[PDB]
């Protein structure tokens, strides 16, 4: 018979870059 | 995943090779230094400490198995080529007799004129 | 298919490590997780009548017959995607107790709604969807909103709950035989995450087909409904509270 | 490896790079956060929950004004909050007017631009589990954000790709690397409690 | 003509009859200590590692602190990892010492 798979949500969750509000950030690759 | 809205079940799949483990990580103890490319036995681990350290400070030791040219010898022994090589640690050199000290290698070139010498690593044994 | 397959998936595992001049990097893992299965019934129910009484009789007729078919059908997919949200053993983990002061009004309700948002949140679920029984419909719906100013306090409306639904159970007397769906216990109230762990499943929603019938009797076609469905609920979504 | 390339064929080097950058982002957020988490703040910079008697849970409201006259009295500005997200939503209750109660308005506390909620990262890997704690729940700390607080960004991230000298059943390993490093400071942060 | 065929860093075994090793895990057989590569039942061929690589492994015996640089040796009979120094074979040194979950990493030895 047919094979149908359950869309069940999974996978691990997206991580976001916190900090920034607070750190003054130095772009520089001489450094 | 918490607050996952599903009760999935996680299975792990084995892997044994952690790592090349061409160099060692280790911490000096109180009665230790390095500084740069200098051989040393730390921790039962013998190489060539890449970074300076003084105490309690993480090092990293070359363990290769690689060709390396070293010198800081005992001058008055000779060394021919094929010799075995033995770091001495409580002299901090390298020596060719085996009293208590550890084998680590074996000469490739032979003692020069400024007690320059060549020799494979051991794998620390 | 009668029952579903888990859903399949691999991820990787890695961690940044501090790299001291020249030293060995330690390398990651991977690792595979499954989903859940979920499986579909069948359901069904008829009726048989004779020729003559369809002929004879003036206000029988095969329209109520339908009628009464679509709603036990209408209350049978409430019994099958709201029994599993009452019927489940819940720990101690989701549920939450009534948590009303000394002689409040019974807008007091709005502690434990309150509280109620609270833990889902603290959990990483969140409620949008509140069930409960009509038996408190007057006090939780004042309670959603802001309460009358009460010595001074004026409590706010809740917010982040989307709709209110009410599950009273259904029954009927079949002959002599009833069955009862169980609906909402009175003053116990679900609020439910929706529709991420919860899924309705359906291959025939619903078809009435003439059945077969004994010619030699007179007696008219067997009508006869038939729904294959299913349900796959969950406990990550659902929190309990108590009045 | 190949065995690994060759058991599921749903496997990919997408999801490893999926991996890394998902790593990459948690390292990011521990080496600009966790100077802030794991100081050893003193009593200058440490103030204590004040839940008078039996109040509603928005007497966070009175720790955190407490939390400013700490930082305005010792010339500091707390314009940025770091809590868990435990305590969030009474944190925008208390951030906003608390409601009216007992004929007593509570005003808006103001000067907190936004409030950054960090909780801690755990990734399983072989049989070692790695942990970046988060902040503490109840405990949460109040941040001057720029003045002290300089993100060094030599390299953001590289990564490479490579079979030169590997095994035969190892395919091409695949490395990530970044130069990158924080400076913190205590000259910013107060440690508030509930 | 060459002498080198391959590199060296995994050998090929045949399975006895009172031998059988599963993915990822270490096996001491016919001599050649390594990770076997996969899952073999009796008679048949596997393929372990012994690329003088850092490997991770919690299959020790937990009472004894297996600090780093201590020599690890192999107990074929109780198929763990120890500091006894018996009989047992030698198969490595420590790097990283254990953790409360019984982790190590060790770099494995030339089988010599």
């Amino acid at each position: 018979l047919r094979k149908v798979v359950l869309d069940v949500e999974l996978g691990r969750e997206q991580v976001q870059l916190l900090y920034k509000p607070i750190y003054d950030s130095i772009a520089d690759s001489n450094l | 995943f918490k607050g996952q809205p599903t009760p999935s079940t996680i299975t792990q799949i084995t892997r044994a090779k952690i790592s090349d483990g061409k160099s060692v990580r280790v911490i000096l103890s109180e009665g230790e230094s390095t500084k740069t490319q200098q051989f040393y036995l730390i921790n039962g681990f013998f190489g060539v400490a890449m970074q300076d350290g003084e105490k309690g400070d993480e090092v990293t030791l070359q363990i290769e198995q690689a060709e390396y040219e070293t010198d800081n010898i005992v001058t008055s022994e000779a060394f021919e080529a094929g010799k075995l090589i033995y770091w001495d640690n409580t002299a901090k050199k390298f020596t060719t007799t085996s009293a208590s000290n550890r084998l680590v290698g074996r000469v490739t070139d032979g003692k020069d004129s400024n007690n320059v010498i060549w020799f494979i690593l051991l794998p620390q044994q | 298919p009668q029952v579903m397959d888990a859903k399949w998936a691999l991820q990787g595992n890695c961690v940044f490590l501090e790299h001291i001049e020249g030293e060995e990097i330690k390398f990651g893992t991977i690792n595979a997780e499954n989903g859940p299965v979920a499986r579909i019934q069948t359901y069904a129910t008829g009726f048989e009548y004779t020729k003559e009484m369809k002929d004879f009789n003036q206000t029988f007729s095969v329209e109520i017959l339908n009628k009464s078919i679509g709603e036990s059908y209408n209350a049978l997919l409430n019994h099958i995607h709201l029994s599993p949200i009452i019927n489940f053993n819940y720990k101690a983990s989701n549920k939450t107790a009534f948590k009303g002061t000394n002689d409040p009004i019974w807008l007091g309700i709005w502690r434990t709604l309150t509280q109620a948002q609270k833990d889902t949140v603290i959990a990483k679920r969140q409620g949008n969807i509140l069930m409960a029984s009509s038996a408190d419909q007057i006090e939780i719906e004042m309670a959603l909103n802001g309460g009358h100013l009460l010595n001074g306090s004026m409590y706010p409306s809740i917010k982040n709950i989307s709709t209110v639904i009410y599950y009273d159970g259904w029954e009927v007397t079949v002959g002599k035989k009833t069955y009862s769906y169980k609906g909402v216990t009175p003053g116990k109230g679900y609020l439910i995450r929706p529709k991420r762990g919860f899924k309705e499943l359906i291959k025939r929603d619903l078809t009435t087909e003439v059945g077969n019938a004994d010619l030699s009797k007179l007696v008219e076609n067997q009508i006869v409904g038939h729904c294959y469905r299913g349900a796959f609920a969950a406990v990550e979504e659902n929190v309990q509270e108590i009045s």
